[PDB]
């Protein structure tokens, strides 16, 4: 029902053409999550039989962090740290590179991937805002009919 | 048209690997040439074998990721041995494509032919690591360790 | 102030309800052309005494005209509807 | 019909007084104009030369 | 020739004149109009329906090409022809004279878009009506 | 590089490398192979020779009509047909 | 057209024509795909 | 204040222009929040009498939620969900769906449409700061007068 005004309409149109993008930032995104989630889970729960919960544990933390919710509570609480500093007196020494993984992990995805999605998405909008002007009043007469 | 092998129908990521999947169901019948030549032809298609490559490297992530998450044995376990063979193969594959096909030069200007150095690397000093004690607990954890910089490395090929 | 006057009228007649008909086209397309023209003389003669005499062609933007209410030419520009004219240098180092 | 015909009259005048007073246009026009313009001075020193030989070379 | 069909003999003589026209340029060699009748698949009467005699000898009637252009335009485009005011029975109305050579320039307008020639087709364009 | 790749994937590459051992094998120990390929007829070169010397003057037609009608070439040459008829204007005077 | 007279412009693209099947004008424009003429100021002032 | 100063003027006659797209923005959000609200809050709380906590609900969470702050501990604590992993071994199998709808939800808040008002700031800016800048000569006039 927003397609009939002159404001939201053409934006629409728009936001159908930068889901392509959206597709190119999930793909790109997709490698990071899978490779630092294996990666992760491995070193913060080495010697466990897999698991449904080793699945989620990987799909679940890796996904979250890239808005911003970093766990680093909770994955101080399962790497079995016991010193005031965060990643000190642990069990396995292994386990102390889980920070640094995560750190490579978020410059990958919120300081790389994000800001290249700002950028393609003001390239395609200056593209094809016109097409979609052009779309839009077509579109006019379709729902008028 | 070179890359699809000078075939009309078959020209799409789905088409060709619905025909790759099922090669006696989709290839009579979808025949466009712009039985044994078409086999023979869509089989040496660079596309063809870009999709052989494609699902060989998706293995190897999933089973290697599969063998880093899921606890290592007290002795070499089957699937290590099954990684072990297909690392040497990627291994002989490197040396073959460095010493007779372009140059020692030629290879190492590419950045990917050093990731996938790195790769063999990383798998090969976290299995000696793994294989020297397999029943010692601190030799798994590290071997884990250096196993996990192993598959952040094989979900980057797939950007090739 | 003569071109600024001259610029708003034909502007709001090329607009007016009086001409409006088929007949009266050209000569409202006509009107638009002539209001830019002036509207141009207005700014360019106001830029040839601001490269000439800063000084005085800001006592010329200050000086009240008997013709009408005593209205400066800033005022009638104002009143003229004239943004060339009041986004012009010389006319913002006046209102400055 | 009557206004639609009119109007269809009014905007292939305009278009075709538009499409000469394109530079471009302009330009090709004086080029043709100059290479006649030529033409006519070699078909004029013709018939000079032509006059030259008729009368001067008679007396 | 004398035709069966009564569409077809209905038409006017400057209907026939208009199809001697499409009929003396297809006869060139490598003429797209022909490649076009062959390829559009149609009967005499241009329904899509794909006797022999009379669809080769009157293969470019202006009924048939009127329902290939219809087709090039969209699926539900259908143009109206009435050549009952070309009879000698409708000369006393009035507006006739226009009506009688608009419809018949359109035709030949038609004529001048599908051989390409725009100079034609202004020139028919003018004529008649319905401009834009 | 996918057309030079084996086709076999990688973990059964190794089939496909002794395979190629077994090629170098049997060539440099009595061949056999001889690498046979597919050659081209005459008619095809000859058809294939002839489009191309065909597009190639089209293009140099094209281009030459192209540049001609550029208008700084043509002014170029209103300019020397210009100073051209003023000389033939200069040397009628003189026959005058 | 819209330069000289905007309503008889109206007027002259509501008009059903005999010679097709009484389509008016935008709905000929719109079977003819014509972007160009649909997004024009007088087209879209009828349609709206 | 600010309108008399060179470079505040202009900027807040362009904050007053982008205000259009901030309301196409606040409609395109409104769409996710309430749909996302009412099935996630549904989810979390099925057999409860409809009571004005359960609309406070609905547009409580959803709403802070595209700031960056996930109350993913919250919705643990509300689920009943008593395993290590913090969606499994809960009471009903559906309520482990609310990370899924909410994974979906901030793709689509934060991914998509904070990036594209992002681009319709830019355009928008662009198009209007040069008639910004004469109305604000312009306004320079009628604050002195
Ligand atoms: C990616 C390339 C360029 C750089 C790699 C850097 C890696 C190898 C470095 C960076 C930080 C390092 C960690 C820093 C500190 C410690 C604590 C120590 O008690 C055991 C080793 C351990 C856990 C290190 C392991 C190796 C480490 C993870
Ligand atoms: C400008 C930017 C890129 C600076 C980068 C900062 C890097 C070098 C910092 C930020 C966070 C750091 C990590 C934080 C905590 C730990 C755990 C400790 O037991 C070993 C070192 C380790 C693993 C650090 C390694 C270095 C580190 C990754
Ligand atoms: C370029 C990149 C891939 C280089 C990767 C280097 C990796 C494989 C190596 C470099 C340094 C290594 C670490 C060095 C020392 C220790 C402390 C030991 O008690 C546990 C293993 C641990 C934590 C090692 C894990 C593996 C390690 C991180
Ligand atoms: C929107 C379209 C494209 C995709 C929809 C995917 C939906 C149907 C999928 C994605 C993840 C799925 C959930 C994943 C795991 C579980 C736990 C299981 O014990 C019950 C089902 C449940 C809770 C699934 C329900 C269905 C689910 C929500
Ligand atoms: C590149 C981006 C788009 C990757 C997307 C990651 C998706 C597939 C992941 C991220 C968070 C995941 C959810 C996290 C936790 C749970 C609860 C569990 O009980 C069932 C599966 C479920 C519901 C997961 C489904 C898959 C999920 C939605």
């Amino acid at each position: 029902y927003y397609a009939l005004s002159k404001n939201l309409g053409p934006k629409l149109i728009m936001m159908m053409e930068m889901m392509k993008d959206v597709s190119t930032f999930v793909f790109l995104l997709l490698i990071f999550l899978i490779g630092y989630g294996v990666a992760a889970q491995s070193l913060l729960s080495p010697d466990e039989d897999f698991s449904s919960r080793t699945f989620i544990g990987v799909l679940f933390r890796p996904y979250f962090q890239i808005y911003g919710e970093l766990f680093l509570d909770d994955l101080n609480s399962e790497a079995n740290c016991l010193g005031d500093t965060p990643f000190t007196e642990c069990s396995r020494e292994t386990v102390r590179m889980v920070p640094f993984f995560l750190a490579v992990y978020i410059l990958g995805s919120n300081v790389l991937l994000v800001n290249l999605l700002i950028a393609m998405f003001n390239d395609t909008y200056m593209k094809v805002q016109e097409a979609a002007e052009d779309l839009w009043r077509k579109q006019n007469y379709e729902l008028c009919a | 048209a070179d890359w699809y092998g000078h075939l009309k129908s078959v020209t799409s990521f789905w088409a060709v690997l619905f025909a790759f999947f099922f090669p006696f169901f989709v290839l009579p019948f979808i025949n466009f040439s712009e039985l044994r030549r078409k086999f023979a032809k869509f089989y040496s298609a660079p596309y063809t074998r870009f999709i052989s490559d494609l699902l060989s490297h998706f293995v190897l992530c999933v089973v290697t990721s599969y063998f880093v998450l899921d606890k290592l044995e007290d002795t070499i376990s089957a699937i290590e041995w099954i990684l072990l063979v297909w690392f040497v193969a990627l291994l002989l594959e490197e040396l073959r494509q460095m010493i007779f096909c372009d140059g020692i030069a030629e290879y190492i200007s590419d950045t990917w032919n050093r990731l996938d150095l790195i790769m063999i690397t990383l798998f090969f000093v976290g299995f000696f690591t793994h294989a020297s004690d397999p029943s010692n607990q601190d030799s798994k954890v590290v071997s884990k360790g250096i196993h996990a910089f192993l598959v952040v490395v094989l979900w980057l090929r797939f950007m090739r | 102030i003569n071109a600024l006057v001259a610029s708003r009228i034909l502007e709001r007649l090329s607009t007016h309800r009086a001409l409006q008909g088929p007949h009266l086209a050209e000569e409202r397309a006509k009107m638009q052309h002539n209001a830019k023209k002036f509207e141009e003389l207005a700014v360019g003669v106001l830029g040839e005494c601001h490269g000439s005499d800063s000084h005085m062609a800001s006592e010329m933007l200050h000086s009240k005209n008997d013709m009408f209410n005593k209205k400066n030419a800033i005022n009638i520009a104002y009143d003229a509807k004239s943004l060339a004219f009041l986004s012009h240098p010389a006319t913002q180092s006046v209102i400055n | 019909t009557t206004f639609e015909e009119l109007n269809t009259d009014k905007f292939l005048r305009r278009w075709e007084r538009e499409r000469q007073e394109m530079l471009e246009a302009r330009v090709k026009m004086t080029n043709d104009n100059v290479v006649q313009a030529m033409g006519m001075m070699d078909q004029l020193l013709e018939h000079m030369i032509s006059f030259r030989f008729s009368l001067d070379q008679q007396a | 020739a004398k035709t069966n069909i009564t569409a077809l003999d209905e038409l006017p003589s400057f209907a026939l004149a208009i199809e001697e026209l499409y009929k003396r340029e297809a006869k060139k060699p490598h003429s797209h109009v022909q490649r076009l009748v062959s390829l559009s698949n149609t009967d005499v009467l241009g329904r899509h329906y794909r006797g022999r005699d009379l669809a080769n000898t009157r293969a470019y009637n202006v009924l048939r090409m009127d329902q290939i252009f219809a087709r090039l335009v969209s699926k539900d485009f259908s143009v109206n022809r009435d050549f009952t005011i070309y009879d000698s029975k409708y000369d006393k109305v009035p507006g006739i004279q226009f009506r009688r050579t608009a419809q018949a320039s359109h035709m030949l307008f038609l004529w001048a878009i599908c051989l390409d020639r725009f100079r034609m087709a202004r020139h028919f364009w003018l004529i008649g009506d319905q401009s834009i | 590089e996918y057309k030079d790749r084996p086709f076999l994937p990688a973990p059964f590459i190794l089939l496909a490398h002794v395979h190629m051992l077994f090629m170098r094998l049997l060539r440099l120990c009595g061949v056999h192979t001889q690498e046979h390929e597919k050659i081209q007829d005459d008619e095809t070169k000859r058809k294939i020779t002839t489009f191309e010397e065909l597009n190639t003057d089209k293009f140099l037609r094209r281009w030459e009509r192209e540049r001609q009608e550029m208008l700084e070439a043509r002014v170029k040459m209103t300019n020397d047909n210009v100073v051209q008829a003023m000389g033939m204007m200069d040397q009628l005077l003189e026959h005058m």
